């Protein structure tokens, strides 16, 4: 849930990083693609929203 | 079963040439071809 590649060109705090990392964890959720854990409809358009 | 593009299409990409060759359906060799 971490972008490797970033070149040293990119700085960033620890919070914001973290805060992108788990931003990538809820759409993968969000888009069904681990399995288990589903969301419901009224759940996910929040989050979408 | 997962949503992905070759999900939805099961297809062997094999099954494909890479664009641009020769080996392209519409490569202007093949249109040379055609003509002649």
């Amino acid at each position: 849930l971490l972008d490797t590649q970033v070149s040293a060109k990119v700085i960033t705090s620890r919070l914001s990083l973290v805060t992108q990392s788990v931003q990538q964890y809820i759409n993968r959720i969000a888009l069904n693609l681990e399995p288990g854990l589903s969301i419901n409809q009224q759940e996910a358009t929040d989050w979408e929203e | 079963k997962l949503p992905e593009y070759n999900q939805l299409f099961p297809e062997p990409w094999d099954n494909f040439c890479r664009p641009g060759a020769i080996e392209a359906l519409d490569s202007p060799a093949s249109y040379l071809l055609d003509l002649y």
